[PDB]
């Protein structure tokens, strides 16, 4: 494949990984799983593109939308968590066990 | 030296202990997604490699 | 089938509905009368088995144990119904209830006609059994003991349910006819060596075998009275009949693959009835006796014999009227003084005369006099096995001589010497405990005057 | 239609029953005040309905017919013996003292959901908020143990989280001569041997804790004896207070709505009192357990549920 | 893993083909349809039992509508299942027919001829 | 004998009594119907009456 | 004679916040009665 | 929460799931596990506490990462052949990327650590939902997509599945974790199977739903979460622990019963396919269940344990509210296994 495929695959594979290794701040996994996001509308886009799909130039803002509504989901149960805290910590939420 | 104590040994004593030892194991975990996170990209990682290799 | 197996349904609406005092009446009324019906499939064509239809069939090995059955559930009752009497009426139903659902478990299980419906209400037998232990258990040491047997047998009875679809995949059929007309040989290969081990495991733990004996003591020591008549008469001869009826499938793989069970049987038959020789508990050394009984029929049942088979069926039978009759007997006493050892009530003979009458009659059918249907089973596979090889009867001879001598220690020890001195709350007899003993002697007495309805297909 | 979601999305509002005189109100006082007859007359005054003090059998009042049960089916506690025999070894005080609270637990569920239904006020004795003085009287007295305050600190914990406080608390003042006084003229043969450092443990609790937390979310009326018997006096003190305080004023109809479907469902409400913690004093063992759960499974009217009992005259059991 | 979700010609969500219509139904005192209707017996009755009211007496008309549930979807369940199995053996019959060389008829001897191996018990 | 509502009182409501029984009496005509209707259309189908 | 039923040091081992407790989980404590957890005063 | 607010998070939830089942477009179906979650995440806060919330955020960061893998899969599958169509994927590494994704929505191991958590943290009506109806959107998807998968690492999956339920679950005396461990297990079983016959995987379901939905509503009929809790329940209502105890043998997979023929239709498909070996594993290992569901039993309904004087107040109240499907639901999760042959109405 091409070099450009090559770079988004690998931008979608750091920011999974940046998700899964979590430091102390909440906010920066969010950040994480958004990054996530955009570069899976890069790829989809690029693909769309490329084949000349036309009616698939619309999915990419359906992804979008989605993508929103997740980030404001996370940034609710933040503020939650903040509340009771005062501090978006991970550490904090360690009351339930397994 | 044999009911009270072999045979009980062997067989059903032996599998409480082995099953108390695994439960413990398992169960005793700190409930920190830090942790539970890092292993699922353990996971991601040998699949991928261990398994999406192999066809 | 039918006939048998729908009045006993019926006996549990109408313990349901029966008023609060006439509970015991009726279900032993009713019990009787379909002990009597039962008594109908006695009558065997000869070449081949009854089949009353695609799901049922009996046969002369089928049909002593369902008499066996459905008799011993009246004397349950009998046996129960003191022990109970604070109990509330729906308590009181539901052990009732608990008894005729078990009854009904195993009389389907004797007679269906394919290994799937006969593993299905063979394993169903398990929670009735496991309830009565757990809830009405005298002891704490209850709760152990449920998990004691309920563990054991399924460790046993889950490979055998792999090897059975296994086998139906294989072979197409699992109805039993076909099974047997359409028999080929087992090569000896590592795969039908572990197909022979999942087809034997599970009537091993039953019986049981020695070194997977250990649930027994605790489950039929802390078990209620009429739970323990059930486990020692019936529920250990599931695991002779299922061999019985498996081990068509196995040959010629059984000629070696039955060495090490045989092994084990002979020698713990000597390692049981020595011990129940420093046993300070009564119910414990019936218990022991009991293995070291199965570990004959055993033996008889992996060496595939005409003579042992019939002396297998002799054993089982006799076997189970005989340990439910020295249970009961057990039972009276610790009713009278609250305790299983043995040696705490002593010089019982000098209260009371009749039940040390029905003692020395257990104790002589424990040992096998003859002609006792006991003698018979033992005599039957003791031949057989010498056939075998000329050297089992060192280890049969050994057997023979430590089962007199534990039976007559326990007679002599329990009804012999002088009374201990502190008890003096031994009342009289009951009519109950007199008439529960009779009803497990008369019969057994019977059966050496037919000695050839006990005996078998092989007949 | 029982009331629930359905009724609540339907029009049923709590807000349009709640006409000025809503007011829950409790009347509290030491032992032998007047503080009934003044509750009494407040609630005949302004319209109310009025609550006299839960007791060992307030249970019984509310389900079957009303008549009290025996002993050792309902309660298994003794005042009478608590004031013979208050350090007995059988653990009836503390057993008292449990069983009081969780009967004024259910009598503040039921007078809130009478005034969440209907729209009537309420007057009330003691509550689960002054229960406590009893308990700690008896404590400082030696009657209990220091691990029956934990348990009964940690079911008040989870209990009287869930309700709103009174609108008003209303303290009849005696001062202790004063009560003993009128508890050697009462005439009452128990009572006599309540010594004077209870009572003033009592007092103490009361005037240290109890008005100066109810001061912080409700308003306080103090009354001396002499000053009680003005029921028209307090009745005008009452209709002239500005409730601004409390969390009262922060309640619409989704709080009322959860509020009104918890004090109905008195399981519910009652849920935490049997809490598996093992004090002697309370914990009842299983044969125990089984024979007076027996017995009282055959009183007249309880085998089935309250519709169902022929032996109570029911009717039409197998259409019903 | 999906044996029979493609079949050609298979409506989305009939659960009763027309097909169907040429099996025999099954009579109305099928014993599976009796232990249906026993399986809405003893819901009656455990239903009497959580509401502690009396068991076998309180409601009849909540016993007899249980009943009467459980054999009327009980009825239907048993027409789809007869049809399912009747679909399978007529696809493996047509099968077999339209592939005979891989479902052979070979000779079969008597066992006279057949040389079985003996193997002695003893 | 009761204090107060017993929402069920010595009568039964009568409305949902109805309504039951109707149920089970539509549901059991509509059952023995639609097997009458099946026997017939199997017998067409199939030449047999 | 009556049979034997559990008392309050047998119903205690199934008390703690798990079975088989170790040195680890020993300072585990069981959860609140109701789900909720005392407020913290984290002042903001 | 407004009951109508509830309503209608109830009905985006069913709806998310519906669209997932009803779609035949990989965006669609996409689009279902998103609605459903953004719908779910209110309905695990319901009753609001530091517990709840912590559980609400665990679950939304573990559905969320499972989303994005789910896409990721989607996209590589698009890039390697022009289909948006849900029916066997065309590239083996978009493949095990969706089955990862897959198996962390349904909460199999090794990603089974949020599912013990989760459902320990909220009420015993939000863990009923998340332990059944969260179950039928993914599992939907992997029937649709079975030919496609890898054998080995499904397998996998469902047996470390069915090991750690068992292991997790001898450790718990909270109900809730023991009724989560219980649900890792029967996923694993449910899993097992579905590379084989997907028939046997939705009577797997269908029949655990049943009898978690009866333990579920038996559970909050009688308002436990913890096992002394639940100890009490025979001074106040015998029959319900008497319905528990059958279920709780229902569940162990004890022959008459009806959880008996889940496992003995599963173990029956696994021989066809020359697969011996799996299926005696996985029995023997579900030993374990029956277990710790027989430990529940003893302390709940085969003994009495000792009781609290105030249980005497409430003798004297009746339930006041009724659960109309109870009575149906243990007779199903019982008295069920006589009906067996009618598993051929589900293909
Ligand atoms: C062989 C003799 C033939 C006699 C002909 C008539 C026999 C009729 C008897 C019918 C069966 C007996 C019923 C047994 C229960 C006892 C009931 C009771 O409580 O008694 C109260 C009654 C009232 O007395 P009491 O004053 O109130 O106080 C009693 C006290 O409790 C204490 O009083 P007690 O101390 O006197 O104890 C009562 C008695 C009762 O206790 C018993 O043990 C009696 C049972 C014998 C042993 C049972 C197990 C051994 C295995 C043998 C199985 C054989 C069964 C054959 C079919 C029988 C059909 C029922 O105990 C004994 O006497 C000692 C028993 C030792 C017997 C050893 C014999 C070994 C085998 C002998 C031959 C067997 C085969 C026969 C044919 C052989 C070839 C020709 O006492 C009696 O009536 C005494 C019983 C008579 C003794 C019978 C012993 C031999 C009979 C064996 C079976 C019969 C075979 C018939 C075929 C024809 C030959
Ligand atoms: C097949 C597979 C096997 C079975 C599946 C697994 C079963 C699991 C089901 C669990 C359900 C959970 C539940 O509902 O409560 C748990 C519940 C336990 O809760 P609880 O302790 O009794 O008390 C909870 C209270 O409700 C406390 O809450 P509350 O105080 O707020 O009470 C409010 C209550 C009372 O409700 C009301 O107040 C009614 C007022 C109406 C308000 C109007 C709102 C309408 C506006 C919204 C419209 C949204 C449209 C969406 C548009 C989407 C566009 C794409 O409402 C509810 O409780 C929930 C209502 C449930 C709605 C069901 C309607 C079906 C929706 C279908 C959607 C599909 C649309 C087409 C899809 C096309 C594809 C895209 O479980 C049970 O009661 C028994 C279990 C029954 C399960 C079903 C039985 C098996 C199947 C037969
Ligand atoms: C395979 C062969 C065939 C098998 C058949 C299938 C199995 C049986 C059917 C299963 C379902 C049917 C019954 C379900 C509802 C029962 C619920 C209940 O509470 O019952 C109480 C109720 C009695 O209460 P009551 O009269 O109101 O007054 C009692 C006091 O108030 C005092 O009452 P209480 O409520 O205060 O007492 C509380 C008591 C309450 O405890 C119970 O009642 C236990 C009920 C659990 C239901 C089981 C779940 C569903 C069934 C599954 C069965 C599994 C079978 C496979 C093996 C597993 C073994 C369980 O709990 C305790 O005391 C604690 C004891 C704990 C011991 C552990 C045992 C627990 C599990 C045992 C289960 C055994 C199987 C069921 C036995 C029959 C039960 C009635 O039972 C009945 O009186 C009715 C029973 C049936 C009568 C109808 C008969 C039909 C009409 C007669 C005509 C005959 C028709 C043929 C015509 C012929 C031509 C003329
Ligand atoms: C306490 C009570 C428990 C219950 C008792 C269970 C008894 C189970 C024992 C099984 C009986 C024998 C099993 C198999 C028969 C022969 C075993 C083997 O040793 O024989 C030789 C096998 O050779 C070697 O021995 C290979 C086996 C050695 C590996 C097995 C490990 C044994 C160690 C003992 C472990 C204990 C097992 C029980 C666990 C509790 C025969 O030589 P060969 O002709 O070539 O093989 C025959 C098979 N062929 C035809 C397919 C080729
Ligand atoms: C514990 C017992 C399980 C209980 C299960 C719940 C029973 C009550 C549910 C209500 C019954 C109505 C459901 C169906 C009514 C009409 C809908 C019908 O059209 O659905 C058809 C399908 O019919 C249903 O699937 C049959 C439902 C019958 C379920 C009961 C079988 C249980 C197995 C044995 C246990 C005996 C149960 C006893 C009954 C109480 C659509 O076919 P199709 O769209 O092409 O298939 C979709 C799935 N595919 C494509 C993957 C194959
Ligand atoms: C690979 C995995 C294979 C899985 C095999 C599972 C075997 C099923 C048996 C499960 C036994 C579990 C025992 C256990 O975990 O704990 C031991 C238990 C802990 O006590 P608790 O009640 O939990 O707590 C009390 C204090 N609060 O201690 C005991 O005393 C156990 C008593 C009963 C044990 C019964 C064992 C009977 C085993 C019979 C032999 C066959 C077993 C199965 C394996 C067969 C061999 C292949
Ligand atoms: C309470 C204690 C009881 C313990 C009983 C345990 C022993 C039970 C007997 C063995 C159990 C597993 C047997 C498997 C079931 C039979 C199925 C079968 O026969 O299939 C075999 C498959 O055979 C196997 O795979 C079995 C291998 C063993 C796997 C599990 C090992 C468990 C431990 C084995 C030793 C223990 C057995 C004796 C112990 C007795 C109890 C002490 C051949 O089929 P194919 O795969 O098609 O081969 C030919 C085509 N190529
Ligand atoms: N929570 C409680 N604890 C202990 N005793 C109580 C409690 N509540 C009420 N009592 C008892 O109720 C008795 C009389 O009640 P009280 O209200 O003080 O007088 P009155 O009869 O005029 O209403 C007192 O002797 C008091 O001990």
């Amino acid at each position: 494949m091409p070099l450009v495929y090559m770079n988004i695959i690998m931008a979608f594979a750091i920011a999974l990984a940046g998700l899964l290794m979590y430091r102390s701040h909440l906010m920066s996994s969010l950040l994480c799983l958004e990054g996530m996001m955009l570069s899976l509308f890069i790829m989809s886009t690029l693909i769309i593109l490329n084949t000349h799909f036309t009616l698939a130039n619309m999915m990419p803002i359906i992804l979008l939308v989605f993508a929103a509504c997740e980030a404001a989901l996370g940034l609710s149960l933040l503020v939650m968590v903040s509340n009771t805290y005062g501090t978006d910590y991970v550490q904090n939420l360690n009351l339930l066990q397994c | 030296l044999l009911d009270l104590i072999w045979l009980e040994t062997i067989l059903p004593k032996t599998t409480s202990f082995i099953q108390m030892k695994m439960s413990i194991m398992v169960s005793n975990q700190k409930g920190l997604i830090k942790l539970y996170f890092l292993s699922f990209l353990i996971t991601i990682m040998i699949s991928m490699t261990l398994f999406n290799y192999h066809e | 089938m039918l006939k048998i197996i729908i009045p006993t349904t019926m006996l549990l609406p109408m313990t349901w509905m029966s008023k609060h005092n006439m509970i015991w009446i009726n279900a032993t009324v009713h019990s009787l009368l379909i002990s009597l019906i039962s008594l109908s499939l006695l009558n065997q064509l000869g070449e081949n088995s009854l089949n009353f239809s695609l799901t049922f069939f009996s046969d002369s090995l089928s049909a002593p144990l369902l008499v066996l059955t459905t008799w011993l559930l009246p004397l349950m009752l009998m046996a129960s119904q003191s022990h109970l009497s604070k109990e509330t009426t729906t308590r009181k139903k539901l052990y009732i209830t608990m008894l005729i659902l078990l009854q009904l478990f195993l009389i389907m299980t004797f007679t269906a006609t394919e290994l799937i419906l006969f593993y299905i209400l063979f394993e169903a037998t398990l929670v009735p059994t496991l309830i009565i232990i757990t809830r009405w258990g005298n002891q704490t040491e209850r709760l152990n003991a449920g998990l004691y047997f309920l563990f054991y047998t399924l460790a046993g009875s889950l490979p055998l349910l792999v090897a059975l679809v296994y086998i139906q995949n294989t072979t197409g059929s699992l109805n039993f006819l076909i099974i047997h007309y359409w028999s080929h040989p087992l090569s000896n290969s590592w795969s039908n060596i572990f197909m022979w081990l999942a087809c034997i495991m599970a009537f091993m733990v039953k019986m049981p075998l020695y070194g997977l004996h250990l649930w027994l003591p605790k489950a039929h020591v802390e078990a209620p009275i009429a739970g323990s008549m059930v486990l020692a008469a019936v529920l250990l001869k599931l695991g002779g009949y299922g061999m019985m009826r498996i081990t068509t499938i196995l040959n010629p793989l059984t000629n070696y693959m039955a060495y090490p069970f045989l092994m084990l049987s002979m020698w713990g038959m000597i390692m049981t009835s020595s011990i129940c020789l420093r046993q300070t508990d009564l119910k414990s050394l019936i218990a022991y006796s009991s293995v070291s009984h199965m570990a004959l029929v055993i033996v008889a049942i992996m060496i595939q014999t005409p003579w042992s088979f019939m002396g297998a069926t002799a054993l089982m039978i006799a076997h189970g009227l005989t340990s439910s009759m020295l249970f009961c007997l057990a039972n009276t006493n610790y009713e009278r003084v609250h305790s299983r050892t043995m040696i705490l009530a002593r010089g019982l003979q000098t209260l009371l005369p009749l039940m040390a009458t029905w003692w020395l009659v257990a104790s002589l059918t424990n040992l096998a006099l003859p002609p006792s249907i006991n003698l018979i089973g033992e005599l039957f596979i003791i031949t057989a096995s010498f056939s075998w090889s000329n050297i089992t009867i060192i280890l049969m001879g050994m057997n023979m001589m430590i089962t007199a001598l534990y039976s007559l220690y326990m007679l002599i020890t329990t009804q012999r010497g002088k009374y201990t001195h502190h008890i003096n709350n031994i009342k009289p007899s009951f009519t109950r405990e007199n008439a529960l003993m009779a009803l497990h002697i008369l019969p057994l007495l019977l059966l050496t005057l037919n000695p050839k309805m006990i005996l078998g297909p092989l007949y | 239609l029982q009331y629930g979601p359905l009724a609540f999305v339907l029009g049923e509002r709590t807000t349009r029953k709640l006409t000025e005189t809503s007011k829950v109100i409790t009347v509290d006082g030491n032992i032998c005040s007047g503080k009934g007859r003044l509750a009494r007359e407040i609630a005949e005054k302004l319209g109310l309905r009025h609550f006299p003090e839960a007791g060992i059998h307030y249970a019984d009042s509310t389900t079957g017919d009303g008549k009290p049960l025996d002993v050792q089916l309902s309660g298994n506690c003794s005042l009478e013996k608590f004031y013979d025999d208050p350090k007995s070894n059988d653990g009836n005080s503390y057993r008292l003292q449990s069983w009081l609270y969780a009967s004024r637990l259910l009598q503040y569920a039921d007078a809130l959901e009478h005034l969440l239904s209907t729209g009537q006020g309420v007057v009330l004795e003691r509550s689960i908020y002054s229960d406590f003085v009893f308990l700690e009287a008896m404590y400082r007295q030696g009657f209990i143990r220091k691990q029956c305050v934990e348990h009964y600190n940690e079911v008040k914990k989870v209990t009287a989280c869930e309700y709103l406080p009174p609108h008003v608390v209303v303290y009849v003042d005696v001062p202790v001569p004063e009560i003993q006084s009128r508890i050697q003229k009462k005439g009452n043969p128990h009572e006599m041997k309540i010594t004077a450092a209870y009572l003033q443990d009592i007092e103490n609790a009361y005037k240290k804790t109890f008005l100066p937390e109810m001061s912080e979310k409700c308003e306080v009326l103090q009354y001396s004896a002499r000053e009680a018997e003005d029921a028209e006096k307090v009745v005008e003190d009452i209709e002239y207070l500005k409730c601004d305080k409390g969390p009262w004023p922060d309640q619409d109809d989704r709080t009322f709505h959860r509020l009104r479907m918890l004090v109905q469902n008195k399981l519910e409400v009652l849920n935490y009192t049997t809490i598996p913690v093992y004090l002697p004093e309370i914990t009842i063992g299983a044969h125990q357990s089984d024979r007076v759960f027996q017995k009282f499974t055959e009183l007249p009217g309880r085998k089935y549920s309250p519709g169902y009992n022929e032996d109570v005259g029911d009717k039409w059991i197998w259409l019903k | 893993m999906t044996m029979m979700s493609g079949r050609p010609g298979r409506v989305p969500l009939q659960f009763l083909p027309n097909e169907a219509r040429s099996l025999p139904p099954p009579k109305l005192t099928d014993p599976r349809l009796v232990y249906m209707g026993f399986l809405g017996y003893c819901s009656g009755l455990i239903d009497n039992a959580i509401r502690r009211r009396p068991v076998v007496s309180a409601g009849l008309h909540r016993q007899l509508l249980y009943v009467t549930s459980f054999v009327f979807f009980g009825y239907y369940l048993l027409k789809r299942q007869d049809y399912m199995y009747a679909l399978r053996d007529h696809d493996m019959f047509a099968y077999v027919k339209s592939h005979p060389e891989d479902f052979p008829e070979k000779d079969k001897k008597t066992y006279g001829e057949i040389l079985e191996e003996f193997h002695p018990v003893r | 004998k009761f204090y107060i509502r017993e929402p069920p009182h010595g009568s039964p409501d009568w409305l949902k009594v109805g309504l039951t029984l109707g149920t089970s009496v539509f549901l059991w005509i509509y059952l023995i119907k639609q097997h009458k209707e099946d026997v017939l259309e199997y017998k067409r189908r199939n030449g047999l009456e | 004679a009556r049979q034997w039923q559990p008392d309050v040091e047998w119903a205690e081992q199934f008390g703690g916040a798990v079975m088989y407790p170790t040195k680890e989980t020993a300072h585990w404590k069981p959860p609140p009665w109701n789900d909720v957890d005392p407020p913290k005063d984290t002042l903001v | 929460m407004n009951p109508i607010i509830y309503t209608t998070l109830i009905m985006t939830v069913m709806s998310g799931t519906m669209l997932v089942m009803i779609s035949s477009h990989w965006l669609l179906i996409w689009i279902g596990f998103e609605m459903n979650l953004l719908a779910m995440i209110p309905v695990l806060m319901k009753n609001f506490n530091p517990r709840a919330t912590e559980a609400a955020t665990k679950y939304f960061l573990t559905q969320a990462t499972a989303s994005m893998m789910l896409m990721m899969a989607i996209i590589i599958n698009l890039l390697y052949s022009g289909q948006w169509t849900i029916t066997k994927m065309f590239n083996p590494v978009a493949m095990t990327m969706m089955t990862m994704a897959l198996a962390m929505k349904l909460g199999l191991s090794p990603f089974h650590f949020w599912v013990p958590e989760v459902t320990q943290g909220i009420s015993l009506q939000a863990g009923l939902l998340l332990l059944t109806w969260q179950k039928l959107a993914p599992l939907s998807v992997l029937c649709q997509i079975s030919q496609s998968i890898n054998p080995n690492l499904m397998l996998t999956m469902a047996m470390l599945s069915i090991l750690i339920g068992g292991w997790g679950g001898l450790n718990q005396t909270q109900l809730r974790k023991i009724m989560a461990y219980s649900s890792i297990a029967h996923m694993g079983w449910m899993t097992a199977v579905l590379p084989y016959n997907t028939t046997m995987t939705i009577l797997n379901l269908l029949i655990y739903i049943t009898m978690t939905l009866a333990m579920f509503m038996l559970l909050i009929h009688s308002s436990a979460t913890t096992t002394l809790s639940l100890s009490h329940t025979w001074n106040k209502m015998p029959v319900i622990t008497s319905l528990m105890m059958v279920t709780l043998l229902s569940m162990g997979g004890l022959p008459p019963l009806s959880g008996f023929m889940p496992k003995w239709m599963i173990i029956q498909e696994m021989t066809k396919n020359e697969s011996i070996i799996m299926p005696t594993l996985m029995a023997m290992t579900a030993l374990l269940n029956l277990y710790f569901y027989m430990r529940l039993a003893y302390s709940s309904s085969l003994t009495m344990f000792p009781s609290t004087n105030n249980m005497k107040m409430k003798w004297q109240f009746e339930h006041t509210k009724q659960m109309k499907l109870l009575p149906t639901m243990i007779v199903l999760s019982t008295l069920v296994l006589p009906m067996t042959p009618a598993l051929s109405s589900l293909n």
